[PDB]
């Protein structure tokens, strides 16, 4: 591709990972700011990683505004480094440093709408992100959010095969993850923005837990324990339980008492146990809860 | 359900149909390779097959291989002592991209019996990388016929794993089959595969998806009965063998139909 390191020029850390350290960099050419993800393949005798393959792979296909662009691939014998659009914040520093009295609620219809469209853009293209967290998500000055980090990202078959058990950080992970289904699908994503979408109304995470059964237990005694009549097939999936408490649902309106009726309409079905009811991110685009929303179409880049 | 993607089987289809005349081989590719031949690329597919069998590997991840492979010596020409180095690459790639858990590289150094050294598997897989510009999510073989089987009615698993089979057998042949798209020899392996099992043809159904029809369909699938036909005297089995596995419903073992009355 274009680049090379010479026309880089480090500006400060700004992250690191499992793959090493990232770094805003600017393009001593064009002027451009980026983002440079360092992979270090020499401490690799597993040769190149599958994490960084699929990220590659995938984000290579993925130009849409509200999914960070991979500009390049600068592959050296020794190194790689992906260099991305830069972007300057999370949603998590955002909602932990300037969210302190609340995030309004224009800022979070359109940072959802930014969000599902983006995620009905990789769903489109057979690809399950498998970690939407706030941390993920990347917010520039213009007001623009994308979803960041395709490490754990799938491409995925129709209908889809079963894919690994250990994905989604847990406060964001689906409860049918949770209780071991052979298989599951986009609906997971879903979820994680469902948890997300109430995360931006109270600046807390809705389902914090410290162990899987934990977590379920605390989605149970939000949402009530799931029985026959709201998701067939739940008490035989592999990891149910007989013996888990029986809670009762409780309204939308104590989960999340600041949204109103299109809100908790919304997130209700975002958060439906059955993934096969759930709200697809293309539907969920045309809920009244945006009838509203006024922010330009963010621009695709290049 | 959801995990037939509803919402998005269609895009996808549609994204797949692009994506797979992108990423397709060069169909002259063998005649421009100076010291390899189809029947070398025959003897690899075939091991591929066994090395799958061996590690308990996705067939997903086969069809993977064997594109890059094509894909690969298209643009780099081969002598005959490293095939089996860009097809090792090309399975560990593979491997890595679909597999939840791959085999390690030391394994992959193993199955060539210390033809290669681990260096040489490294180098390789990052040249690979290179040359196909890590552009690896392929459209397969497979992820047609998947989408196809949601059109049987009802489903029936000797259909599907039929259907599979004649796919797998078409990784083998560069000629024909490197002329073919994989989305036209998963139509053909379907049709071939439930006009054997059920006697029922290509549903109307997928050529309101496909827009592909019998008549369209007919050069793949005059070929692809041909290579059912002759597949117990061809000089590579192991994909025969494989299907004898009850996992796959034993399907190896039906009997080709003499005619397909097209
Ligand atoms: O990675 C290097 O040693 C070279 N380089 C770093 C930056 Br930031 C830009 N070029
Ligand atoms: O033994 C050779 O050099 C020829 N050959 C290589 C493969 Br892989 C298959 N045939
Ligand atoms: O079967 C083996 O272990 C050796 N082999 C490699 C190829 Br290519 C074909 N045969």
């Amino acid at each position: 591709g274009p680049g090379s390191m010479e026309n880089f020029q480090k500006v400060e850390k700004i992250g690191e990972g499992t793959y090493g350290v990232v770094y805003k960099a600017r393009n001593k050419l064009t002027g451009e700011v980026v983002a440079l993800k360092k992979i270090r393949l020499d401490t690799e005798t597993e040769g190149v990683p599958s994490t960084a393959i699929r990220e590659i792979s995938l984000l290579k296909e993925l130009n849409h505004p509200n999914i960070v662009k991979l500009l390049d691939v600068i592959h050296t014998e020794n190194k790689l480094y992906l260099v991305f659009e830069f972007l300057h914040q999370d949603l998590k520093k955002f909602m932990d440093a300037s969210a302190l009295t609340g995030i309004p609620l224009p800022l979070i219809k359109s940072y959802l709408f930014q969000l599902l469209q983006g995620l009905a853009f990789c769903h489109s293209h057979r690809v399950l992100h498998r970690d939407l967290k706030p941390q993920n998500l990347l917010i520039n000055t213009e007001g623009a959010i994308k979803l960041a980090d395709f490490g754990l990202a799938r491409a995925f078959g129709v209908p889809v095969r079963t894919y690994t058990h250990e994905v989604v950080t847990l406060w964001y992970r689906a409860p049918e993850i949770l209780l071991g289904c052979k298989y599951y699908s986009t609906a997971v994503d879903i979820w994680s923005l469902g948890c997300i979408f109430a995360e931006m109304v109270t600046r807390r995470a809705l389902f914090p837990g410290d162990s899987e059964i934990d977590q379920l237990f605390r989605i149970f005694r939000t949402l009530g324990t799931p029985d026959e009549v709201v998701w067939p097939g739940v008490t035989s999936m592999p990891d149910y339980k007989p013996s888990f408490p029986k809670w009762a649902r409780q309204d939308f309106s104590k989960v999340v008492p600041p949204l109103d009726e299109d809100g908790r309409s919304l997130l209700s079905q975002m958060l439906h146990y059955d993934p096969n009811k759930r709200i697809s991110a293309k539907a969920a685009l045309a809920h009244p809860f945006f009838q509203d929303v006024t922010k330009p179409v963010p621009h695709l880049r290049l | 359900g959801v995990n037939e993607v509803p919402d998005y089987h269609e895009d996808i289809h549609t994204y797949l149909r692009e994506m797979e005349v992108k990423c397709k081989p060069k169909v002259g590719y063998m005649k421009k390779q100076p010291d390899i031949t189809n029947s070398m690329r025959a003897i690899l597919v075939d091991w591929l097959v066994e090395v799958g069998e061996e590690y308990k590997l996705q067939n997903e991840t086969l069809h993977l291989a064997v594109n890059y492979i094509d894909r690969f010596l298209s643009s780099m020409s081969v002598l005959r002592g490293k095939l089996q180095l860009v097809g090792t690459a090309a399975m560990l790639l593979a491997s890595k991209f679909e597999e939840i858990y791959p085999p390690e590289v030391a394994e992959f150094v193993y199955i060539t019996d210390d033809t290669y050294t681990k260096k040489q598997v490294l180098r390789m897989e990052h040249l690979v990388l290179k040359v196909l510009a890590f552009d690896l999510a392929a459209p397969t073989i497979n992820q047609f016929l998947t989408q196809y089987f949601l059109h049987q009615q009802p489903a029936n698993c000797k259909v599907e794993s039929l259907a599979m089979f004649l796919g797998e057998l078409s990784l083998i042949d560069a000629d024909p089959y490197l002329k073919y798209l994989p989305s036209v020899i998963a139509a053909a392996a379907f049709h071939l595969a439930l006009y054997t099992v059920t006697g029922q043809s290509w549903p109307e159904s997928l050529v309101q998806k496909t827009g592909y029809t019998l008549e369209t369909l007919k050069p793949c699938l005059l070929d692809l009965h041909q290579t059912y036909l002759r597949a117990p005297q061809h000089a590579q089995q192991s994909i025969r063998e494989k299907y004898k596995n009850s996992k796959y419903h034993g399907v190896s073992l039906l009997n080709p139909p003499e005619t397909l009355n097209v």
